[PDB]
């Protein structure tokens, strides 16, 4: 960072500082916040068994049975060259499940493929058919709430009513 | 021109082709409130612990609102159980998908027309996301969807895909207008060039107009 | 019914929280502090629980602005397809849509659609059109379909096939201008009963 | 008081763009896995079928049509006279080029001559308004004779 010579230190658009200049040696330094991600607990469920796997977000590996994904470090889970359909998501294509056992990570399959026989002259007709019935489900509505405010903020109390008004 | 007794009536037609642009996610950010408000500071998250549960519920809520944005990519493009495949033989009647079917060159599952898609659109506790399907899982859907449409027509819609001739199906899609099919094969050569002229201006435009994707980038 | 019981049980505990404040506890500000000084504590109290519920209705209006969106869509499904037939493609389940009988569930619509699926198939031959005498002929109410030895015509959607005869196809132009039309012979009911 | 604000931006921008993807969706399922006789909702024109194409956070729809480009005017009438019976086409429209009438498809041009297959009977000369007078072909004449 080219300073100026009065300049002591520099700030972000946040007003946070951003660099320095060393008061003992002549030098511009940056800071650097120090590395920090959210952990994500991929849990099989209670019910089924107790592993977990965790994903600690955005991270390299470094600063943290180890995968690195495109979403940050995933630890305790398998990583597998297959394809199955997505269990519990991760991101960037990549999911988790639990099979026989431990908790396996892979990029989830999309469906089963299907080149078509087509060509310029054929035609496939059905001969039978088949009557489904399908169940689809809708909210229609919310429960119908009502708040009595001043009971909510006061209640049994005229001296909170008093501020209140 | 109106009276009690003229009519007019089309004596030739064109093909055209229209592009209908639809936002379907926002870019999936994620907060922790904590860092945001008390960077650095046990004294600060002492503080702000005393406010309860609006620490929590902001998550919750930008949570509902991440988790969601995959729900809308899933119901918008996985619509289809399985990924159809063109054969590599392009027997279509002379209706030349080329531009808009993938091509296997690139390294990204997309066709000639997505990847201008792809080039007309662009610390603090604050983390941005990623999506749960790659922007070539994407590709692989509009592709399975793609293939399937060329191949099988709505058929595959309504149960298992079922092949037909690309310009029989056309005949299906002229008597869904109530133009009988005759009129297609009378004019294949000229509906086949129509069209290819008009995926050929969808590029074109796209290649030229720097803004076309305004409602992608805007949001 | 989860979220409309979560958002209340966050609105009631946001009572116990201090918010900056002495305590939570309303009388034991009034029963401590003298009012110059309970006044600035109640003050906080009331802006803590005031930002509480304007926090929790714009959450239950920004929902109800979503299941609003939900009830017009099973107001619409049961319009287009419990009191109708509907030819929208996947709108009311995965098949060609026959018709469908809403039930009642707690706070919901929960629609039985009955749909008709293409089950079994065969592979056919087909032609977009046929010549008999230099005119070529097209389909009515279907497509051709060769079973290998015998040109028919059938439906669409259901494998039924019947003699190519003038009451199931119909005529424009000739053999020169329809690309991939076939050489087959038409039966017209007409001759024998002429002959007759 | 910052944070509440922008996760309420987002909540209310998370339902605009629902709306968009339920759109997205329900375009999707009918515009290209069926055909839309829904007009306009899948591009100016009559819908042929529909296209998806990827794009960075959405989807683009190329929509085919088919858009009637060239015209002519014709003289029409709702029936025609032939046995003081009246006439109506069974599809299309009946059209006079200036000295015989024929009846045509109503989305293209293809005059044919009128016939009791290309049209059906009921009532009579009197009742139907604006009715004129023709000359059905009956293409069992011909036969019945030679
Ligand atoms: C269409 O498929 C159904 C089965 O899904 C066929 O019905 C079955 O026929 C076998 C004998 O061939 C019986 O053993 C089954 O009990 C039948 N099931 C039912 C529900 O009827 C049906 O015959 C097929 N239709 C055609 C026209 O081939
Ligand atoms: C319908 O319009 C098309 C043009 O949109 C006509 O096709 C063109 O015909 C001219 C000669 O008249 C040629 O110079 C062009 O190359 C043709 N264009 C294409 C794309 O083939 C077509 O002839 C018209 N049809 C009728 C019946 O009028
Ligand atoms: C489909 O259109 C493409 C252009 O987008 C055609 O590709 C060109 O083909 C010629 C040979 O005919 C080559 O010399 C060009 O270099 C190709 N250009 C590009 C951009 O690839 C293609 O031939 C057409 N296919 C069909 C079946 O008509
Ligand atoms: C194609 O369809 C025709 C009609 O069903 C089949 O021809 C008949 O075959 C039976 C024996 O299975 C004979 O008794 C009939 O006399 C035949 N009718 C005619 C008009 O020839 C024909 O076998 C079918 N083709 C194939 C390959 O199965
Ligand atoms: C359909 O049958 C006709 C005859 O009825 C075929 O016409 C022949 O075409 C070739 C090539 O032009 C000529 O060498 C012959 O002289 C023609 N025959 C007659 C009797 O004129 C026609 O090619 C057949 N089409 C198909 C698709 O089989
Ligand atoms: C209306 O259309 C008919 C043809 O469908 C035209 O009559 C034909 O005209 C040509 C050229 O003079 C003759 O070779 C034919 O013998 C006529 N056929 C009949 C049945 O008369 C008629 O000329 C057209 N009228 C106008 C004003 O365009
Ligand atoms: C169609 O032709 C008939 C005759 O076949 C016309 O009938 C005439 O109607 C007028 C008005 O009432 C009478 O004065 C004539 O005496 C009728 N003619 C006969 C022979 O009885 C009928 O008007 C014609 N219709 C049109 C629309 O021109
Ligand atoms: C196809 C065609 O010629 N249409 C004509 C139109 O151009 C003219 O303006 C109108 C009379 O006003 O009569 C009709
Ligand atoms: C899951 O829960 C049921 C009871 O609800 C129990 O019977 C079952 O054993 C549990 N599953 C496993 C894998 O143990
Ligand atoms: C993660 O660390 C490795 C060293 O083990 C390095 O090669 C890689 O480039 C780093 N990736 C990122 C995104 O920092
Ligand atoms: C996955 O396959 C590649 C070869 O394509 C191989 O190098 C890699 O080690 C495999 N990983 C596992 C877990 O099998
Ligand atoms: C149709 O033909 C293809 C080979 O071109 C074959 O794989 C397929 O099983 C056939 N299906 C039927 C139902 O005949
Ligand atoms: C169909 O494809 C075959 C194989 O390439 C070709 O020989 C034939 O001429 C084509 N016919 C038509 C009508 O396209
Ligand atoms: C059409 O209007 C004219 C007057 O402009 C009238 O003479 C004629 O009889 C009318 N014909 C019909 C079929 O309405």
């Amino acid at each position: 960072k080219k300073f100026l010579p009065f300049q002591q230190f520099g700030r972000d658009i946040a007003d946070t500082t951003d660099a320095v200049r060393d008061p003992q040696t002549l030098e511009i330094l940056d800071i650097t916040p120090c590395s920090f991600g959210g952990v994500s607990v991929i849990t099989p469920g209670t019910n089924t068994s107790n592993q977990v796997a965790v994903l600690y977000q955005d991270v390299n590996c470094t600063e943290v049975n180890v995968f690195q994904t495109r979403a940050g470090c995933l630890i305790g889970a398998e990583h597998v060259n297959n394809s199955y359909e997505c269990d519990i998501p991760i991101g960037a294509g990549i999911c988790a499940s639990y099979q026989t056992q431990s908790i396996i990570a892979y990029t989830m399959s999309l469906g089963a493929e299907n080149s078509v026989a087509y060509s310029n002259n054929s035609i496939a007709i059905p001969t039978n058919f088949t009557i489904s019935v399908t169940t689809e489900i809708l909210p229609v509505s919310m429960t119908k709430t009502s708040v009595d405010c001043t009971m909510y903020i006061c209640g049994d109390s005229t001296e909170c009513s008093n501020l209140l008004l | 021109a109106y009276s009690n007794n003229s009519i007019a009536i089309p004596t030739n037609f064109t093909i055209s082709v229209t592009t209908e642009i639809l936002p379907v996610s926002m870019t999936k950010t994620s907060v922790d409130c904590t860092m945001y408000i008390c960077g650095d500071s046990t004294e600060c998250s002492n503080l702000l612990l005393q406010y309860g549960s609006f620490c929590t519920q902001l998550n919750r809520a930008l949570t509902g609102i991440a988790v969601e944005q995959d729900k809308n990519t899933q119901e918008v493009f996985a619509q289809v159980k399985q990924i159809y495949k063109t054969p590599p033989i392009k027997d279509f009647g002379g209706f030349n998908f080329s531009q808009i079917l993938p091509d296997p060159s690139k390294p990204s599952k997309r066709s000639f027309i997505e990847d201008l898609l792809f080039n007309k659109v662009t610390f603090n506790g604050l983390t941005v996301l990623p999506p749960l399907l790659t922007d070539e899982m994407i590709a692989q859907y509009t592709s399975a969807l793609l293939a399937g449409t060329i191949t099988s027509g709505w058929t595959f819609g309504a149960g298992a895909a079922l092949q037909i001739p690309f310009a029989m199906q056309m005949a299906y899609r002229f008597n869904g207008i109530g133009v009988t099919q005759n009129v297609l094969y009378e004019n294949q050569k000229l509906i086949a060039n129509q069209f290819n002229s008009a995926i050929g201006k969808i590029q074109d435009s796209l290649s030229s107009t720097a803004s076309a994707l305004g409602k992608l980038q805007d949001v | 019914v989860n979220q409309n019981a979560q958002a209340l049980n966050t609105l009631v505990k946001q009572l116990s929280s201090n918010f900056g404040a002495i305590s939570s506890v309303l009388n034991d500000i009034l029963s401590r502090l003298d009012p110059p000084e309970a006044e600035v504590q109640i003050d906080r109290l009331i802006t803590g629980r005031l930002q509480s519920l304007q926090t929790y209705v714009t959450q239950q209006l920004i929902r109800a602005a979503e299941i609003r969106a939900s009830a017009n869509l099973a107001a619409t499904k049961m319009s287009e397809c419990v009191l109708g037939q509907s030819k929208r493609v996947d709108f009311c389940g995965k098949g060609y849509h026959l018709m469908s009988f809403p039930q009642s569930a707690p706070h919901g619509v929960v629609f039985l659609h009955v749909t008709y699926v293409p089950a079994q198939e065969k592979n056919f031959t087909t032609a977009p059109a046929i010549c008999h005498d230099g005119k070529a002929h097209f389909p009515r109410e279907g497509v051709f379909v060769s079973n290998g030895t015998h040109w028919f015509v059938t439906q669409r959607n259901f494998y039924e096939p019947q003699i190519i005869t003038t009451d199931n196809t119909f005529v424009s132009g000739n053999c020169d201008v329809v690309i991939g039309i076939v050489n087959n012979t038409v039966y017209d009911p007409l001759q024998p009963e002429l002959d007759s």
